Order: structure tokens, then C-alpha cells, then sequence
């Protein structure tokens, strides 16, 4: 049967859901002797077609406790006086088989009413399943588990205590989840050597389990055509040995991404960032200020307990414009091994045009779910800008979005596990507000990168891209007086763009040589240019420019010596 | 201030909260219980309505805080941390 | 009955459902003795009167699979509480006779709930219709293909994993495939030789096959009244010689199609430019630096892959007003034979005025769909342009469109196929955002059109006009200095209208003469202008004007050089 095998992703709230039902499962016999409530209901909520029903029936499986499905639309479906029964009769065959697992999929059909609740039986058929769901004698071991596509769909009366009191957001599957659930789902159709899973697991962000299920059959199906097809020899079964013959093709795969459209690509990424501090060059005293103020109330939580000091949870990096902000507070996030949530600017802006600023709530409210968490807003002073700069509104530096995020940071800090990372290229128009105590208070300046730093990111850019040993890099990064990071990575895309152009064109011509003049003899001379040369690398730095201005950067140091130290203290010593 | 300070909107320093916080002040008083406590750090902007009798009218100014004063922060500041007895509090405060 | 043939448009989706049913069906033992899940529902959506009913009967008639059609109206036609009864018992029908069709047209009335979902009993036939949907046993291989205008006016759970996990968009027929619908509805009525089918396929952009159908109709009826009526000949049934005796001549087709107003004239055009390079004469860096960005990628993905370098997906062309950036648009987009998608102005700009930038979202996945696109967005700066440029609104360059356009530019990219081209007229004015790296990054500008280019334009301006040898284009284009492209097109429509005033003149006279002194032999001396002359262009030139300015020139001159590649680096040589 299904089984934590079976159950891809590794996506680590199945771990969750485990630690929460082994006992109450696993150990039944136990809570009899032992005075504790344990969890009556458990609300899984996330994408559909992430597995949800199949973690509760794999759950069920290796709990051994009697699973029960109770299929939204199926009592929906049912004549109305009539449904309420099955209802009743579920329950009840479940209370039979104790322990039971009763799985109530498509939660949002039974019970939809968000307080707006039209109709008359539906509000008869949310009002006996309360009944029945509160109704629960705590005897037996009945647990009840719901699937919903978000918890603000259900009846808020089924997220009240004893009805479904805790709640598990199974979430898309990450790179890592996406790679485990190929190989579940890529596990008989004897895949090809050259077919290695993982280049398609990266190139497969935005899909689901169901999503990733579908482009493998896809696949599967493109190689059934390409192949076996041509031969055409067919019976009422295919030979076993016939269809092993045949190898799914890295081309088949690719194909078949091209041909996915992932069922929610839109929705929001809680996942941990790759980047490392080897991509980032340098920033060693910023570095170690990170390290200080996110890792060490975790990693030494009792030495910070001991002085009763509350560690920062916010910190606002500001500095020229790709400098590497986005990708330090990756490496932090990373360093710790915490959820990295990223809004960029577009989805405040989004907010603020709209004027809807509970997103925001809504924002903070998957933050906390996902502990833990560095949750980063990039580039925050994009309402500010696009309300002016310079003349603006007439009004202050107070806007809706940022107001709501300030509400949420006051009243966050309770989780002792979120932390607000603030990115902006223009500190001077961002709300004072913004920098008071219990907000991102900790202003972290990054610098243009120096010339280790740029010979790192030169590396990091260049790391994928086959680059000769000749062109020398250190030389390149200190030639780059005041290149930023933007500019590196466009001298090292460019650099790439032509090696890709003169490697098609100079291809495309010995092509036609032996087109024009077909020779007695093939002996292909291989590559015309197998990696990227010095020539390249100088007409692309050719092209190269400096983003950032010389005169931004003497704003970006006023607004640093704009936090100066004072003028008289630095002698400070105590009469002794 | 959201609404400017230094030229501000077109209208006076009437807003809708403030207005609804003045009704509730006017209908107030008669649990006899509810005390109305204001802090502003800008008494220039703020709408003379809500300084009228009935209102906010008994102004508090609240200056920084005096050497004593200064000492009496940092002890509060310090208290659950652990200070040794060398590092001279008295002096910090008066330093300051 | 009815196959492929009859299956007009060509519009290239018909091959994706043949590919998506053959194995299901034309294979169905294969699936016996393989693991894998076939197409359990396929939604074919599109304009009404497109053929979808057609397609599905064509689909289910060339594979053997028993058709089974639900109608939407008849099953909500029938008396509550036994309605269900129809539809559990047309999904038994359709069960028993595996491999079966079942067809639901019509879909948005059976299930319209878009979670607004008025009514009770609607409500119980949506549940139980998702129920059977979802009831599907895996076994037997019957497929369920529903019609509906849009995705969205169905019930979300309908389109949901299992129940219609993939989705077609019918479309409108384009040119070629009006053409092929025009065949295929005129096969029986003995069209005349004159008529050829071609002009009127042209002419009849906007028309569905639905529109085809009734305008050939009427064609055959105005045929049928123009003649065999002045004889009344009639009696119970009309000579099959008699009737046969009469052609359907163009002017009858000329008349239909004025008298055609087609059925969604409105609706978004996704199709293949005709646009050739021919139209544009030069842009020979441009043309190549197109031919780079966007056609590359993809006929060389292997070399792309090979340097680990990811080619830019946006593209903002810049430059004075009428120089051919649309059309160079449609040239890249005919060169790589991929569907193009226009976005003009004024959906944007209507877009912004009622702040419904939901809009972009629907676009963007319509663009999607219909990969690989080009997707345009024409004169993108036209809300800055509303907003002010000089002066404007007191908030920055951020709008609303435009943030909701970049939202779905950094969503996107996954997709791999749709390429975004930008054109504007005041690069000044763009917001900065859409330039930023992973946006319309590559910025291209297109000057006006050099001589050879200016006798390029005139040539394919004047390819359909009958212009007289003698008249030289070399000379005109030399002789014009600065003229843009609408001007040229300006001064070729001038000539032409001239000559058009004075050929109608002088046969209006001439036939006067004949009028007043009625000749004694008539002797036709044929046209008296019937090809463009000298004197012609020569007047039409008289009024030939210079539409942009030398000033706006010299403002693009300095954008252009508003991205200099610094001064320092043209020298850069590597130490050795
Ligand atoms: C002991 C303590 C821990 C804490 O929390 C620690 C923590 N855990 N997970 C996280 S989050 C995760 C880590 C990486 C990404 C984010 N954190 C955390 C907390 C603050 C800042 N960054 C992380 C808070 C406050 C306290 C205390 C300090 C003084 C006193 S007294 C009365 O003066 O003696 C009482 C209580
Ligand atoms: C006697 C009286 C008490 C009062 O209320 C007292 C009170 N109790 N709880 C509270 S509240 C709580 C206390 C701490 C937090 C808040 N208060 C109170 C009242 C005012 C200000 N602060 C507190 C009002 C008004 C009067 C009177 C004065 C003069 C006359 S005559 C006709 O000229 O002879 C008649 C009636
Ligand atoms: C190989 C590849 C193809 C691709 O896509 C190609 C493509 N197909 N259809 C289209 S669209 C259609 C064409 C005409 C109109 C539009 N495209 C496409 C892509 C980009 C720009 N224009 C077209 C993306 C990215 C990659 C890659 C590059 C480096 C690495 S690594 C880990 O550093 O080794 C891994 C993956
Ligand atoms: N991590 C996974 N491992 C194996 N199968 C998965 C996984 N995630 C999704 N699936 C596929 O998703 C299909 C249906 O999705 P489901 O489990 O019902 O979730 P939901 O009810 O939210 O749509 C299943 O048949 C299963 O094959
Ligand atoms: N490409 C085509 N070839 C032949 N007939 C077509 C075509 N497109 C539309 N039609 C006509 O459209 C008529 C009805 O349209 P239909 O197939 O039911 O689509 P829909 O259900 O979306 O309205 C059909 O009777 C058919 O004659």
C-alpha cells in the first residue's frame, strides 16, 4: 500500500504531521492511562494536487488506524435531508473502526460559508457537521483530518478550538521536494542514463506533485510516439520486452517541461535559499553583523537569555542599486537553514494601488507559519517613490502598505521567530517610522563591491559557463574600478552572448562546407570554440559600463555619516 | 503628520479620526471612570479642538530626562542584566 | 460523416487533440498492460460558433470511440431532482459502450458557479456532476470534453486535477484557416471561376466558422434571388440543371461580406504575422540583433544550454513614430513562424482608466497558451504619456498597468516560449522598472529609415498599386531626405488617390460624350489611366511632408547615447 515512500517532496511537515499522530495512533493504549487531549481535528491546507489526501492515507497506512474518506462533493451531491445522514453514518462507522482517521477532502464544499454563507441547507449541513465534529465524546480515538485550498475558505466556526484546532500548510514542493517526487513518480518506466532527474527538477519550479505526475506521463507518452509507433506492430497487449526497449530521452523530458504549465506558478515560495556566502565576494563586517544578529539568538538562545537582552528582529540593508542586498539576505537565511520569504516591490505596489493592505496580514500570517523564517521585503521603498521622491504628495511618508506592515511588525515579535530583512536604494524618502525601535532599526550599508569582492562575484557569474584558464580574472575584477554587481553580471552575459554567437555562426558555416563541398571522408573537428576565450571576455568589456553613478553614491554617504556616532564620546573612559 | 505638517492638504487640521475621537470625548464623561491621556510629539499640528475644555486641555510638557533622571533610566534599563559593581552608573548618567 | 476534412481552420489545435486522444482511444488496449493515466478530461474553449461540438464529433467518429453529447440546457431544462438522474445515467450510457466520448456543451450552464453560486439546486448539480467527474474508475477509457467560452465561467473545481486537468483554446480561425473554412462550407453550391475565395478570406478577418457559414449562405441566396427569379419558373422541387446553371459571382460574395457584421469582431487575434523582412528595407543590425535575441534560443537551444547562459526574453524597441517597429515586431515573429499577440495603446490605456489591470493577467496567459508568441506591447508608454511627461502627476513613473505588467514579466519566464517586445515613442518617460535586468532589458533603437530602406518601404507600400515604370522609386526615396515611414505611405496613398480622382473624372466625361453624342459604333479605348504615372507622384509629392521633427530626432540621439558604454574601456587588452 501507500507509505511514507510513496510520500514525495520531502517537504518536512509530513515529519509534522508524524510527531502529531503517532501517539494518539501509535500508542492509543496510552492516552488511556495518561490525562491529555490530543489533536481531536488536523487542517491541511495548501495547493491542490500537493498530496494532501495521499498524506493522510499514507498516514493512516503506517498508523494502522481505519482510514475514512468523506469526499466534499460526494455528500454535497447527495438529496438535500438525505446527506446529513451519510454525515452521521461516517461518523459513526469511523467511531465503529477506533482507532480511525476520518479524511474530509475538499473541506471548502461542505462547510464554504465565510460568515456571507448563502442557501438553507448548506447552513443545515455546516451546522450538524459542527455539531457532530464538537460532538466528539473524546472517547475513541477518532481523529479528523480536513484538505483546503487555504484556511480562510472553511466556516471560521471549523477553525475554533475542538473543531480543528491546528493546521498544517503542506505548500508547494521545493527543488529538493520537486527532485524527490520525479524519482516517486519516475520509478517504472526504466528510465534512461542520460536522463538524470535533476537538471528537470531545477528547471521544474512552479510545478506540483500532481504537476510533476503529469509531465512525467507526458514524457512517457512523447517517447511512446516518437518511438514503437514508426513499427506500428501492435497486438491486444504490448510485449513487456518490446516497451523496455525504449529509453526516456532527455529530449522527451524537455519537451514535455516546454509542454507543463504549472497549476499555480503565481503562488507565493516558502522554501530555503541556495545561495551561500561563496556567491557573495566579501562583506565580511557586514557578514559577521548578519551572522550576530540573526543566527546567535538561535544557535545561543541561553547566552542572550542570560544579559535580558532581546535580540533585533529587523534589519533595513540600503546601498547603490545591484550591489547583492537580495542575495546577502539569501545568504543568511541559508546559513541559518530558515525558510526565506521574499516580496519584491511589484506586490507592494500591487497592494497599494489596489488598496488592499490585509495581503499584508496575510503575508506576515504564512511568515509565522513557515518558522523559521527571514522574511524579506525587497526594494521597500517603492510606494515612496512612485508617490514622488523629491515634491511627492502633499501628505507625509505615511502609505497604507507600509502602515499595515508596521501594524503587523508590532504585533509580531510573539513568534520569536520571523525576522524582517528591509532592502531600499533610496533611504532617504523611506519612512522614519520604518527605522524606530521594534522595527528594522539595525541599517546595514552595502558598499559597491572592492576588488576581492568583484573578483568573487566575477567568479560566482562565471561559475556554469565553461571559461578558459587564459583569461585571466583577478585582472578583470580589478580593471573594474566601480563596476557593481549588475554590471559584472552584464559584462559576463555579454562576454557569453558572443562565444554563443560566433560558436553558431562559425558551426553554421563548416556546415555548409560540407554541404558545398561534401568531403570523401567525416572527421569532425569537434567544437570551433569549446569554452570562453580572452578575444570575448575584451569585447565584452568593451561594452562595459558603471550603472552607478558617482554622485548616488556621495548621497548613500551622506545618509551613512547621517547615522554618525556623535563627535565627543569617542574618548569615553570611566573615572578610575 | 501623514496628512503633511509644513504645508499639509488644503483643508485645517480637522481629520475624520480625530473628529470621531472629539465626539466620543463630548459624550463621554458621564461613566466617570474613562481618563483620556494624549502624547504627541509634535503639540504644534495637533488640532486645537482637541485642547479645548472637555478635551485634552491640561497640557503635560515632559522634558529629557535630568541627570538623576538619566541615572534612574539606566538602572531601569540595566536591572535584569548582570552589571558589575566597577562600571560607574552615576557617571555614565552624568556623562550623558 | 464527419472527419478531419470537415474540420476547416487548420488552426493547428486539432493535431494537439488528435495527439492527446489516438493512444486513449485509437490504442486503448495499450493502456492495459502500461501504467500510465491517459486524458481523463480535456475543456475545448473558445468563441462561440468555432467548432468545438464539430471537433469533438470529428474526433470521436475517426477514433471509434462511442459520441455521447450532454447538452448543458437540455439536462438544466429537465425538473429539478431528476435532471441528476439524466446525467448519472448519460455517464452509464457512455460507461458501457468503452471506449466512449461524453461531450458536454455548452459547460458554463451545468456548472456556472464561479463561487458566487446563486440557487439550491444548480448547486446540487455542479456536487454531483463533480462527483461522477471525479467518480471516474480509471477504468473503461471514456473521455470527458466539455465546451465553454472562457475558463473562467465554469465552476474553479471543475477545472481542477482529475476533472479537466488540460485545456485547448479553439480560437478564432485565422486567415488560412478562414480560407479552409470558406472551402469547406462552399463544396456542394458549383462556385463560379471568378470568384476564387482568396479576396473574400482576406476580407473576411473577424468572421467565425459559425460567421462563414451564413455568410456563404447568404451569398448562395442572393445569388438565388438575383436570377431564377425574374424567370418564377417554380414548382415542388426545382430542377437540379436549372438550379446548378447559375454561379455564385463575386459581387454576390462582396455583398455578404458588407452584410456580414461577424460574431466577436473584438475578440483577441492570436496569429502568425504575414509580415515578411521584405516589407522593411534594412535594419540590417537590427534585423540581426532580432534574429539573435529571439530566433537562437530555440533553433540552437543545445549552445545556449552548453555556455549556461539564459537568453533575454524582452525586448523595447525605441524611435521616432512611424519608422516600422510594429512591423518589425511581426517580421521577427513570422521569422520564427511563432504566434504574435499586438497589445496596443489603447487597451492599455482603457485598461488604466478603469483600473482593471486584472487584464494583464488574463493577456499574459493568453499569450501562454498560444506559445510560441510574441507577445507586443505597442506604444507601452502611452499611460506615462496620459499621466503628463513634462510636468505630470505628482507620484513617480509607477502606474498601475505598468506594475501589473512587470508582475507578470517576473512571474513569467517559465513558460520558456512567449517573448515580450516593447515600443515606445518617449523612452524618457518609461518607467525605469522595465529596464531593469529579467524586463525589457534589451533596448533597441530604430532610426529612420536610410535611402535604401526608404526605397524598400515605398516598394512594398506600392507592390499592390499598378505604379508605371517610368516613374522611378530610386529617385523619389534619395529625393526624400528624412521622410518616415507614414510619410512615404502618406505620399504613396496621395498618388494613389489622385490617380483614383482623375481616372474616375475622366471615364465619368467620356461617358458623358458618349451620353450627348451617342456614337454610331461603339469602340471602347479601354482605361485612360490604368497604371500610377509621374505627373501622379510628382503631385502627390508637391504635398509630401517631414512628420518628425529633427529636434525629437536629436532627443532619441541623446537616449541613445544615454547608454554609452563608458570611455575608458575601448582599449581593454588582457596582461600577457
Ligand atoms: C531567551 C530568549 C530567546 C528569543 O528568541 C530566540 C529565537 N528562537 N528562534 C528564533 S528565529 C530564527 C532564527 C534564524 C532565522 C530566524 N529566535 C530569534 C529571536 C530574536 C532575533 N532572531 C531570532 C527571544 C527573547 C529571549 C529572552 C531575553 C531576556 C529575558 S529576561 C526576563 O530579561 O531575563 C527573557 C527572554
Ligand atoms: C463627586 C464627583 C465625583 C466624580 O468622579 C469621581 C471618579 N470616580 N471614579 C473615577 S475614574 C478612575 C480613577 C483612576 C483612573 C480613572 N472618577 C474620576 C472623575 C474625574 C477625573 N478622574 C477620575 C465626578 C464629578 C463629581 C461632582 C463634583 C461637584 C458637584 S456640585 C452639584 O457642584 O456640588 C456634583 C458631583
Ligand atoms: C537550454 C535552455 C533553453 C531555454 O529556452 C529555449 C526556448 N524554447 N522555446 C523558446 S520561445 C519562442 C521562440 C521564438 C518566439 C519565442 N525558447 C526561448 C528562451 C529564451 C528567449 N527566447 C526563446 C531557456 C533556458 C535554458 C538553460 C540555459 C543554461 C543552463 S545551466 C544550469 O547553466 O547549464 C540550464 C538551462
Ligand atoms: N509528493 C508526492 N508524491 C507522490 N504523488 C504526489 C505527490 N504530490 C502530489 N502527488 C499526486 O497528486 C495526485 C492527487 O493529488 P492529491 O493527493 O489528491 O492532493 P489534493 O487533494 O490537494 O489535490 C495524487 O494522485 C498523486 O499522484
Ligand atoms: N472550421 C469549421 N469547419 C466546418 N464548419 C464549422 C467550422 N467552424 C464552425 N463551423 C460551423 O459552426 C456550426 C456550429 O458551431 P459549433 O461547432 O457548435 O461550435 P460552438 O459549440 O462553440 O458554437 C457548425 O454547424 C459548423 O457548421
Amino acid at each position: 500500500e501507500v507509505g511514507y515512500d510513496d510520500i514525495g517532496g520531502c517537504r518536512k511537515q509530513l515529519a509534522q504531521i508524524k510527531e502529531m499522530v503517532e501517539l494518539p495512533l501509535r500508542h492509543p493504549a496510552l492516552f488511556k492511562a495518561i490525562g491529555v487531549k490530543p489533536p481531536r481535528g488536523i487542517l491541511l491546507y495548501g495547493p491542490p494536487g500537493t498530496g494532501k489526501t495521499l498524506i493522510a492515507r499514507a498516514v493512516a497506512n503506517e498508523t494502522g488506524a481505519f482510514f475514512f474518506l468523506i469526499n466534499g462533493p460526494e455528500i454535497m451531491s447527495k438529496l438535500a435531508g438525505e446527506s446529513e445522514s451519510n454525515l452521521r453514518k461516517a461518523f459513526e462507522e469511523a467511531e465503529k473502526n477506533a482507532p480511525a482517521i476520518i479524511f474530509i477532502d475538499e473541506l471548502d464544499a461542505i462547510a464554504p460559508k465565510r460568515e456571507k454563507t448563502h442557501g438553507e441547507v448548506e447552513r443545515r449541513i455546516v451546522s450538524q457537521l459542527l455539531t457532530l465534529m464538537d460532538g466528539l465524546k473524546q472517547r475513541a480515538h477518532v481523529i479528523v483530518m480536513a484538505a483546503t485550498n487555504r484556511p480562510n475558505s472553511i466556516d471560521p466556526a471549523l477553525r475554533r478550538f475542538g473543531r480543528f484546532d491546528r493546521e498544517v500548510d503542506i505548500g508547494i514542493p521545493d527543488a529538493t521536494g520537486r527532485l524527490e517526487i520525479l524519482q516517486i513518480h519516475t520509478k517504472n518506466m526504466k528510465l534512461a542514463d542520460d536522463v538524470d532527474l535533476e537538471q528537470v527538477a531545477n528547471e521544474t519550479h512552479g510545478h506540483v506533485g500532481a504537476d510533476l505526475a503529469a509531465l512525467c506521463s507526458e514524457a512517457a507518452l512523447q517517447a511512446i510516439r516518437k518511438k514503437m509507433d514508426l513499427i506500428d506492430l501492435e497486438d491486444e497487449t504490448i510485449d513487456a520486452e518490446v516497451m523496455n526497449s525504449l529509453a526516456v530521452t532527455m529530449d522527451d523530458f524537455r519537451w514535455a517541461l516546454s509542454q507543463s504549465n504549472p497549476s499555480a506558478l503565481r503562488e507565493t515560495v516558502v522554501e530555503v535559499p541556495q545561495v551561500t556566502w561563496e556567491d557573495i565576494g566579501g562583506l565580511e563586517d557586514v557578514k559577521r553583523e548578519l551572522q550576530e544578529l540573526v543566527q546567535y539568538p538561535v544557535e545561543h538562545p541561553d547566552k542572550f537569555l542570560k544579559f535580558g537582552m532581546t535580540p533585533s528582529k529587523g534589519v533595513l540593508f540600503y546601498g547603490p542599486p545591484g550591489c547583492g542586498k537580495t542575495l546577502l539576505a539569501k545568504a543568511i537565511a541559508n546559513e541559518c537553514q530558515a525558510n526565506f520569504i521574499s516580496i519584491k516591490g511589484p506586490e507592494l505596489l500591487t497592494m497599494w494601488f489596489g488598496e488592499s493592505e490585509a495581503n499584508v496580514r496575510e503575508i506576515f500570517d504564512k511568515a509565522r507559519q513557515a518558522a523559521p523564517c527571514v522574511l524579506f521585503f525587497d526594494e521597500l521603498d517603492s510606494i515612496a517613490k512612485a508617490r514622488g521622491g523629491n515634491i511627492g504628495d502633499g501628505g507625509g511618508a505615511a502609505d497604507r502598505v507600509i502602515n499595515q506592515i508596521l501594524t503587523e511588525m508590532d504585533g509580531m515579535s510573539t513568534k520569536k521567530n520571523v525576522f524582517i530583512i528591509g532592502a531600499t536604494n533610496r533611504p532617504d524618502i523611506i519612512d522614519p517610522a520604518i527605522l524606530r525601535p521594534g522595527r528594522l532599526d539595525q541599517l546595514i550599508y552595502i558598499p559597491l563591491p572592492d576588488e576581492k569582492s568583484r573578483v568573487a562575484i566575477l567568479k560566482a557569474n562565471l561559475r556554469k559557463s565553461p571559461v578558459a584558464k587564459d583569461v585571466d580574472l583577478e585582472f578583470l575584477a580589478k580593471m573594474t574600478n566601480g563596476f557593481s554587481g549588475a554590471d559584472l553580471t552584464e559584462i559576463c552575459q555579454r562576454a557569453c552572448k558572443l562565444a554563443i554567437r560566433e560558436s553558431i555562426e562559425s558551426e553554421i558555416r563548416r556546415e555548409r562546407e560540407r554541404q558545398t563541398n561534401p568531403s570523401a571522408m567525416e572527421v569532425e573537428e569537434d567544437d570551433p570554440v569549446p569554452e570562453i576565450r580572452r578575444d570575448h571576455f575584451e569585447e565584452a568589456m568593451r561594452f562595459a559600463r558603471r550603472s552607478v553613478s558617482d554622485n548616488d553614491i556621495r548621497k548613500y554617504e551622506m545618509f551613512a555619516q547621517t547615522l554618525q556616532q556623535s563627535r565627543g564620546f569617542g574618548s569615553f573612559r570611566f573615572p578610575s | 503628520k501623514a496628512r503633511g505638517g509644513n504645508i499639509g492638504d488644503g483643508g485645517g487640521a480637522a481629520d475624520r479620526v480625530i473628529n470621531q475621537i472629539l465626539t466620543e470625548m463630548d459624550g463621554m464623561s458621564t461613566k466617570k471612570n474613562v481618563f483620556i491621556i494624549g502624547a504627541t510629539n509634535r503639540p504644534d499640528i495637533i488640532d486645537p479642538a482637541i485642547l479645548r475644555p472637555g478635551r485634552l486641555d491640561q497640557l503635560i510638557y515632559i522634558p529629557l530626562p535630568d541627570e538623576k533622571s538619566r541615572v534612574a533610566i539606566l538602572k531601569a534599563n540595566l536591572r535584569k542584566s548582570p552589571v558589575a559593581k566597577d562600571v560607574d552608573l552615576e557617571f555614565l548618567a552624568k556623562m550623558t
